[PDB]
């Protein structure tokens, strides 16, 4: 420990840079929420989207289905005579997650404002080939690389609060009536691309590739068993009265 | 028991219980209205986002129970905040169908459909209107068409 | 086990990650308050993570099968990002007190 | 007198305008408070409409 | 119960801050005296570790949900009586309406 620093530089650099990066992240998040815009939806695209969801749930949950009704559904989807997939046919800079440019600009402005500065030292032993990285404005060759400048301080700061931001924020799930509309919107946003023919053919062949295994036949497992949960359960239902 | 129930209670518990009622979508229009105007006159301070759904649920229950005065009282408040909203229009059409002159609620539904092509609620309400107006066969036909 | 709800798993994972992040953040403050060498600091961070994992296991105890299907995420989870956010708060109060 | 071997790397730079820094620091808070309500009303309007 | 845990966490954080202030004062005194390369006293180090462990205990208890994996137990107490009625289709033609018409 050396290089006795002033107490009036830590109160005008560290707290300002921390608050700046925190509120810059908050601004970015809230502005991203604000700029989000809904997408126009045609009733037809919603229609094939829901048809695809129906085929998917048929593929996923098909064990608990009467065999006759299962082949009825499979034939209706396939129907080699007419078929619904076969005839019903429709007709047919480099912005990449822009979050690096703002942080780079902020770091560049912060480094431009502070020319010759010593913010804090890092306990971690660092090599001398990272000295041009870290100081960038201090004319010292005998000094160690532990003492970093404000640029690296802010660069480590933006990653320090990356997981902290999610602590304050979170996910939301409400509006049961609007939940269905959200599901249709997202599902048809999945089904935007105009490749209906190949998707229909792929689903048509995939549905044939599925087999049937009635999971309802295995009933004998339950018959030879013990029913004791239904009274520990029944004991804890009695105490509650009627409001 | 009314005053006794009104004594040992807090507004937070009332709001949580109504949220649970909405989650279970039970029929307790008597009790929903009974607690509805109480939190409207006792707290009437905060939770505007909650109080909007609160108003809608209260008037839904009042349409069923006995009271159109509170229904219009909540309708005017809902219209004050949101000038153009299709949910308020659907609720108003439901109340109109409840009172009289079903055909006016009908053309209201066609205007709603003309504005927003994708409106399942209006079509469902029209289907329910023709369920009770005419025979059930026609309602089944329209429900099958919408389900297509 | 035949049917699994994704909401419950998501909530469990979110709670686990939130606890792992907060514990690591406070462990960083403790190390910055004391002030050690890199090797000792990393070993201390690992010890804190192990203690948190043991406490999380003790929290469940019986009937942990319904709560967690396995125990690998409880042992090994959020070890790099948690260390990344721990390094921030370790050096945040280290030089603030000693250097300044 | 006092001689400077290599400029200065121990004391704050003399040319450090505090007005700009304070203005930016307050403006960030003002903007986050402004945009919080905008996000809330946008969410509410999307839910209702 | 959660209020007690929150208060305990706050008290632990305050104790940690006080230990930090004590260590800062110790280092400020150390900078005064030449050489004397000694470490901070062990009592404050034990106090700050106690504050570290105490706050680490309530931070786990504050956010405990641990909801059940199985979804069949969440639709278990629910009856078909409530599921039969739907918010979408609602006919306002009942005898209670004309029974409650006059009060």
């Amino acid at each position: 420990p050396e290089l006795l620093l002033d107490s009036n530089i830590r109160l005008w650099v560290v707290l300002p840079i921390v608050i700046i990066t925190f509120f810059v992240g908050m601004i970015r998040h809230y502005v991203s929420i604000l700029l989000q815009s809904d997408k126009k939806l045609t009733q037809e695209q919603v229609s094939d989207s829901q048809v695809l969801i129906r085929s998917r749930v048929l593929r996923e949950n098909g064990k608990y289905i009467p065999k006759q009704s299962f082949l009825t559904r499979k034939y209706y989807f396939n129907n080699p005579e007419d078929g619904f997939f076969k005839k019903t046919k429709r007709k047919v800079m480099k912005g990449n997650v822009t979050n690096v440019l703002p942080m780079i600009l902020i770091g560049g402005w912060i480094n431009m404002t502070f020319s010759g500065f010593v913010t804090t030292k890092v306990p971690f032993p660092l090599t001398l080939r990272f000295k041009p990285m870290l100081q960038q404005g201090i004319e010292l060759l005998t000094l160690d690389a532990s003492w970093v400048s404000s640029a690296s301080w802010y660069f480590l700061n933006v990653f320090g609060l990356r997981s902290i931001y999610s602590l304050i924020l979170g996910q939301d799930n409400a509006a049961d009536q609007s939940r269905m509309m959200q599901e249709q919107m997202t599902g048809a946003a999945m089904a935007m691309p105009a490749d209906t023919n190949k998707a229909f053919k792929t689903e048509w062949e995939a549905l044939e590739l599925t087999d049937h295994q009635w999971a309802l036949d295995d009933v004998e497992e339950e018959l030879m068993a013990k029913d004791l949960h239904f009274e520990g359960m029944f004991k804890k239902e009695l105490q509650t009265s009627i409001f | 028991a009314k005053v006794s129930e009104l004594y040992d209670v807090t507004w937070e518990e009332m709001r949580d219980k109504m949220r649970k009622w909405r989650e279970e979508n039970s029929r307790n229009s008597e009790q929903i209205v009974e607690v509805g105007e109480e939190l409207i006159n006792e707290y009437a301070s905060k939770l505007g986002d909650d109080i909007w759904i609160i108003y809608e649920q209260v008037m839904i229950a009042a349409l069923d129970y006995g009271r159109d005065d509170l229904a219009l009282f909540c309708l005017q408040e809902l219209r004050r905040q949101f000038p153009g909203s299709h949910r308020v229009k659907r609720l108003t059409g439901m109340r109109f169908e409840a009172m009289e002159r079903y055909d006016d609620a009908i053309q209201l539904y066609d205007r709603i459909l003309q504005e927003d092509p994708t409106n399942t609620a209006a079509r469902k309400r029209k289907i329910a209107i023709r369920k009770a107006q005419g025979k059930n066969v026609e309602a089944i036909r329209e429900l099958n068409e919408y389900l297509e | 086990p035949p049917f699994i709800s994704e909401a419950a798993v998501r909530g469990n994972a979110a709670v686990l990650d939130y606890c792992r992040t907060s514990v690591s953040a406070l462990s960083g403050a403790t190390a910055g308050i004391l002030g050690l060498t890199g090797l000792y600091g990393f070993i201390f961070y690992l010890l804190a993570s192990v203690l948190l994992s043991l406490l999380l296991i003790l929290k469940a105890g019986r009937r942990w099968n319904k709560y967690f299907k396995s125990r690998r995420p409880l042992f090994t989870g959020g070890l790099i990002g948690g260390l990344f956010t721990y390094v921030l708060f370790w050096t945040f109060l280290y030089g603030m007190v000693h250097v300044y | 007198t006092r001689v400077y071997p290599s400029k200065q790397f121990d004391v704050l730079k003399d040319d450090y305008d505090y007005v700009l820094i304070s203005s930016v620091l307050f403006g960030l808070v003002f903007a986050t408070m402004i945009t919080k309500r905008l996000a809330q009303v946008k969410l509410l309007n999307r839910a209702w409409r | 119960a959660p209020s007690l845990w929150k208060g305990l966490v706050g008290i632990g954080l305050f104790a940690l801050a006080h230990a930090a202030f004590s260590a800062a004062q110790h280092r400020s005194y150390m900078r005064l005296t030449e050489k004397e390369d000694e470490s901070l006293p062990i009592d404050i180090v034990l106090q700050t570790l106690l504050a570290f462990a105490v706050t680490c205990y309530g931070i786990v208890h504050i956010a405990g949900e641990f909801k059940d994996m199985d979804a069949t137990s969440e639709l278990k107490n629910k009856t078909f009586d409530t599921l039969r009625n739907h918010p979408s289709f609602y006919v306002f033609n009942h005898r209670g309406r004309v029974l409650f018409r006059p009060s």
